[PDB]
């Protein structure tokens, strides 16, 4: 399962865009099997509103549009079941 | 004659049909494959936005939560 | 103030009294020594972690007099106010009055049935219907209360008589038929047919903490195996109905000549086998039986005597007493709904008056109406406390009240005081 | 309440048996129809159906439940031998009929 | 089963007020509730999006369209939340 | 009592003029003649046609396979 | 699921699909993200405080949660 | 489901002769893919892998959407992405231009 | 696992349903499934235009059902 | 030191069977009615004699 892939990438500074256009730059901490993303060090820019600082964030897994991963990630040893 | 939709999609696979999505756009092509979950794969389709031709895009995999209905011709 | 440790907060009991739908006013009664105060002891043990029975003696938590301890019989009716969960998990507030079962203290039951709405009649499964049971059915019908019957002491069908299973089913059916006959003799209502299929008859054993209806044991099946509609499964565990293992159905005709009834096959014989493996085979095949049923015990718990070990096994198996709560909620009305026949029966001046219509809705504010029937003494005996129910309004500490006696009329105004 | 325990005299009889000292029960409900077919899942079984109803130690285990002290126990402490009266029940129960005067005194 | 469903069955018989996806607020005594959020309610004051107040005496709400419910405040001393 | 899947089975027995509504679509409805269903209520229509609410231009569809996640109402005529 | 067992009784903000704001004490949750929040205040945008009480929030309308303040005594 | 077996390998027969096999060619031949997704965006890139939920991992993508002023299409570059499968209209193998 | 909805209190009563796009309908309930699909007899249409159109025995899929309203006393 | 003991149930069955001559057949305390210690203390306090009881 690819969601089981997502819990092998803890402590990584990624960005997340949701279905409302909100963008979140932050370090990932927890991944559930329902893709419930628990984040920390959060910079949250809501669509057409001001970016804010947040200490700990808890995104429900359904309303996630997409993730964006940095350049220094070797996934070729991470998709191996 | 009981014609359920699943033997309809597993029997008439290959003929040139047209699918129509939830947003109102239509795909003209012949069906390549279809599963029990009713995901579909059709080849060399054409794009009609509200019946008007847009351009060439290719062969399309269509998902359950995007299709409206599946008609012929 | 100081209070013992209780599984629920007392502020929950303080806030739950303000809703008149979630209360039941229930009087437990029965013949002499058929298991009333021991069932109350089991309820107190369910609600209190720090109150447990001695290994050799009965608790008698609601027997507080010295005469009640020295004689060994109940003398004075004693109230208790508890919070109990049902099968589905909703908390309910119960006001349970323990009345003495001796015939000469029948006056203690009449003072208990004036302030209640439902009757729980305990019947010994060994002795059956006796004198005071026959008198209390009449006294509960003529006072216009709802009647439920709980059959206590079924372990005497196991450990004393040593009776075959379908014969014990015949015994229970004869007891329930005798209850239905004594109901149909006095009642004019044809809708008072008692049957365990309606959730109206519960089975129990007070000494070893056993209490079940059909629905609770069906809930035990639904918690053990899963994916079973237990409320539909409990509708077919009484009467001449048979499980056919070929089609997996419940049919009224015989599959074989040796096919047992469903109540014997699913309910009564597992009870026989639990008691048999605890009593007779504690040394050889008891860990296999406890490992099959899903109950784990400590090695120090396995060295106890036969009676506390059997009580512990039945308590860990059956658990909380949800069937009694389900019965006392389904077949006994709330004090908001059941207020109207109470005002029609007990209030002089009729229900058609102005104050009767105000008391007919159980209004928590307005005209303060209370009816006190019982008088309790203190430890010193120099003063008494009144005990009753609040018909309407909210009674307050420090409020001036008007006491009206039995000789009061509107013409005289003599038997009254502030 | 009257203990209605009935003793077993034959070990070859089953442990749960209708001993005819017990009086015979005289013989004679919202039963739904068979058409609304309720069906259990296949792994649903009655509890403890592999275990038999009675074993060899069942009737003895029930008979020891109504034994006097300490024969109803299964664990305890030892007692020094001069603190065990063996005659106490005999003069504690009652006087038998036909005994002489001095035995009653 | 989870914790909030036991709290939902705990609030039966009391006056709750529920808002659904159509922006309508229904206040009244909760009669029945299930594992899913199918709520049978009675004696209902109805607030629409524009602001009209209606009196509808029996309402049965599907649990799918519900945004949220509002429960009585004395459930903080309920046993399953302690 | 009648459960709705047996009434859909009676509809395909009667080959009635089934008008199907749609989720989120108050304007565009489809007339049709039902033939079969499944466990997820996917429905084939023999002679289906499309009717709007503001426009009302009846266009021919043929035997369609309308999904279960789209329909709202199965009404006759 | 210990990341939500760590969030117990914390004063937390909740963002809906509609953009409204539920700030409440995190009392209970489940696998379907149904929230039990006591003493909830609603913020919407013109800003206003709307007192709710005990809120049972369905998981289908919750997007993201964050922590605002420590638990009271 | 009538196949409750533990050795469940229909989801890769789903990936070979089923509808989702469109992506596996882009796993094996490593072809360019175009994705139309729900807030009117067009994602062109190369997918690495996916599952039966079509939760895809993409690399070296260009994604476009138009803005309204009158609608002009803007584009941006992203090195690597994870895309949840419910948030798509269509997934497209780009045809052989040659 | 899907238990049927407790709709025995509303059997053979006159209820009005709300549907997704602000839609409204009325009629008699005749039964259900554990997926809350409803069979309605004597179904009158009653759209937002205000004009009433009777159809007959109809089936509503549960996914678009918003609320039931019992016009008759239960 | 031979202080505490615990046995098995067939052993207790055998020891109850062999000691049948010293043990009475009583099953309940409906026996000893007005022939127990409290009635004997009452006869002591009221200076009377139970038939069969002590003086
Ligand atoms: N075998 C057996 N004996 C029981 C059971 N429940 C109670 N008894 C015993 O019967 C005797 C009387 O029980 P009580 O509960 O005191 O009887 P009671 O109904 O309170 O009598 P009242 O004072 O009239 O209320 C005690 O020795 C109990 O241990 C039971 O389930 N099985
Ligand atoms: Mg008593």
């Amino acid at each position: 399962k690819l969601v089981r892939f997502l819990m092998k990438l803890s402590h990584e500074t990624v960005t997340i865009e949701l279905k409302n256009g909100t963008q979140v730059h932050g370090t990932i901490t927890g991944v559930d099997v329902s893709m419930n993303t628990h984040l920390k060090a959060v910079k949250m820019t809501l669509k057409n509103r001001e970016p804010v600082q947040l200490e700990t964030l808890s995104i429900r897994g359904n309303n996630i549009r997409y993730f964006i991963l940095p350049d220094s990630l070797p996934l070729d040893t991470l998709l191996v079941d | 004659l009981p014609l359920n939709p699943k033997p309809f999609l597993n029997g008439l696979t290959g003929k040139p049909v047209m699918v129509k999505l939830k947003w109102g756009m239509e795909y003209k092509g012949y069906l390549v494959s279809v599963d029990g979950y009713m995901n579909m794969q059709l080849a060399n389709t054409e794009e009609y936005i509200d019946g008007a031709l847009s351009g060439h895009l290719g062969e399309v995999l269509i998902r359950c939560n995007n299709v409206l209905y599946i008609r012929g011709v | 103030q100081t209070l013992p440790v209780t599984v629920y907060e007392m502020d929950f009991l303080a806030d739950l009294m303000d809703n008149s739908e979630l209360i039941r006013n229930v009087t437990l009664c029965g013949h002499l020594h058929h298991g009333k105060t021991c069932f109350v002891d089991c309820l107190i043990e369910q609600t209190h972690p720090e109150i447990r029975k001695r290994y050799d003696q009965d608790l008698c938590y609601t027997d507080i007099l010295f005469t009640e301890q020295e004689r060994g019989v109940g003398i004075k009716s004693t109230p208790v106010t508890v919070v109990l969960p049902d099968t589905k998990g909703k908390s309910y507030l119960f006001n349970i009055m323990d009345t003495p079962g001796h015939v000469n203290f029948s006056d203690e039951v009449t003072a208990g049935l004036r302030i209640s709405d439902g009757v729980v009649l305990f019947i010994d499964a060994a002795e059956g219907v006796m004198l005071n049971t026959e008198r209390l059915i009449k006294h509960a019908v003529q006072e216009r209360l709802a009647v439920t019957v709980c059959i206590n002491k079924i372990d005497r069908l196991i450990l004393e008589l040593k009776l075959p299973p379908t014969d014990a089913y015949y015994k229970l059916r004869h007891i329930v038929d005798e209850v239905n006959g004594l109901i149909s003799m006095y009642s004019t209502d044809e809708n008072l047919i008692l049957s365990p299929l309606l959730g109206n008859v519960c089975f129990s054993s007070s000494q070893y903490s056993i209490c079940f209806t059909l629905g609770s044991f069906a809930k035990i099946y639904a918690d053990t195996f899963g994916d079973i509609n237990y409320q539909e499964f409990a509708k077919r565990l009484w009467g001449d109905i048979y499980f056919n293992p070929k089609t997996r159905k419940f049919t009224k005709k015989a599959p074989t000549s040796s096919s047992q009834r469903s109540f014997v096959e699913f309910i009564l014989e597992p009870l026989y086998k639990i008691l048999a493996q605890v009593v007779g085979d504690v040394d050889t095949s008891l860990p296999r039986t406890l490992d099959e049923l899903g109950i784990h015990l400590t090695k120090e718990e396995l060295k106890l005597n036969i009676r506390p070990l059997l009580r512990l096994v039945c308590k860990k198996f059956f658990g909380e007493f949800t069937g009694f709560v389900d019965m006392c909620v389904q077949h006994i009305p709330s004090p908001k709904v059941g207020a109207k026949p109470k005002i029609e029966h007990t209030y002089t001046g009729g229900v058609d008056s102005d104050l009767g219509e105000a008391m007919s809705d159980c209004d928590p504010d307005g005209p303060l109406m209370c009816h006190t029937t019982k008088m309790y003494s203190t430890d010193d005996g120099v003063q008494f406390h009144a005990f009753g129910r609040v018909l309407s309004g909210t009674i307050h500490a420090g409020q001036p009240v008007k006491v009206l006696g039995e000789n009061y009329t509107l013409e005289d105004e003599e038997d009254s005081q502030i | 309440p009257n203990v209605v325990f009935i003793k077993t005299e034959d070990p070859d009889l089953p442990a749960f048996y209708f001993d005819p000292l017990i009086n015979p029960i005289s013989h004679r409900e919202p039963l739904p129809d068979d058409d609304e077919e309720f069906e259990l899942p296949e792994f649903v079984e009655p509890f403890l159906k592999d275990t038999p109803l009675y074993t060899d130690n069942t009737a003895n285990g029930i008979a020891l439940l109504w034994a006097p002290r300490p024969f109803n126990l299964r664990s305890g402490r030892t007692r020094r031998a001069l603190d065990i009266p063996l005659v106490k029940n005999w003069y504690r129960e009652h006087c038998p009929a036909g005994q002489p005067v001095k035995v009653r005194v | 089963i989870g914790v909030p469903i036991k709290v939902l069955h705990e609030a039966e018989g009391h006056i709750v007020t529920c808002e659904t996806n159509t922006g309508e607020v229904y206040r009244g005594k909760l009669i029945e509730a299930e594992d899913n959020m199918n709520c049978q309610m009675s004696n209902i004051t109805v607030t629409y999006r524009d602001g009209r107040v209606a009196q509808l005496e029996q309402v049965y709400i599907r649990g799918s369209k519900i945004r949220f419910l509002i429960l009585p405040d004395m459930l903080k001393n309920a046993p399953m939340l302690k | 009592m009648v459960q709705p899947i047996n009434l859909i089975f009676r509809y395909l027995q009667n080959r009635s003029r089934i008008q199907v509504w749609l989720y989120e679509q108050v304007n565009m409805r489809i007339e049709g003649c039902i033939i079969g269903f499944d466990e997820y209520m996917n429905l084939v229509l023999d002679d289906a046609e499309e009717i709007h609410s503001k426009t009302k231009s009846r266009k021919q569809l043929g035997r369609i396979m309308l999904k279960g996640d789209n329909i709202t109402l199965l009404q006759s005529v | 699921s210990s990341k939500m067992l760590q969030h117990i009784d914390y004063r937390m903000r909740c963002i809906l699909q509609d953009g409204r704001i539920f700030i409440g004490t995190f009392k209970a949750f489940d696998k379907h993200m149904n929230l039990i929040l006591c003493d909830c205040d609603e913020f919407r945008k013109r800003e206003e405080k709307r007192v709710l009480g005990l809120v049972l929030l369905r998981g289908e309308n919750l997007v993201s949660m964050t922590v605002e303040g420590p638990p009271p005594k | 489901e009538m196949t409750p077996e533990e050795l469940q390998k229909r989801e890769e027969e789903e990936f070979n002769t089923g509808p989702l096999s469109v992506l596996t060619q882009s796993v094996k031949n490593n072809t360019q893919v175009l994705i139309n997704c729900r807030n009117n965006k067009k994602l062109l890139g190369r997918v690495k892998a996916f599952d039966r939920h079509c939760n895809m991992v993409l690399e070296n993508v260009k994604e476009m959407w138009t803005e309204v002023s009158k609608p002009v299409n803007k584009d941006r570059y992203i090195s690597k992405m994870f895309l949840r499968g419910d948030s798509v209209i269509v997934v497209l193998r780009n045809p052989l231009i040659a | 696992k899907a238990h049927p909805p407790e709709l025995k209190k509303f059997m053979d009563k006159k209820l009005s349903l709300k549907l997704n796009g602000g839609r409204h309908v009325q009629g008699i309930l005749r039964g259900f499934d554990p997926f809350m699909n409803l069979v309605i007899d004597e179904c009158v249409e009653m759209a937002t235009s205000g004009q009433q159109n009777n159809i007959g025995m109809v089936v509503i899929r549960g996914n678009s059902i918003i609320m039931l309203e019992a016009l008759e006393r239960v | 030191t031979y202080q505490r003991w615990q046995f098995t149930l067939p052993m207790m069955s055998t020891l109850y069977r062999l000691a049948n001559q010293l043990l009475t057949d009583l099953v309940d305390d409906n026996y000893f009615y007005l022939f127990d210690l409290k009635a004997f203390f009452t006869s002591k306090a009221l200076n009377m004699a139970i038939p069969g009881g002590p003086k």
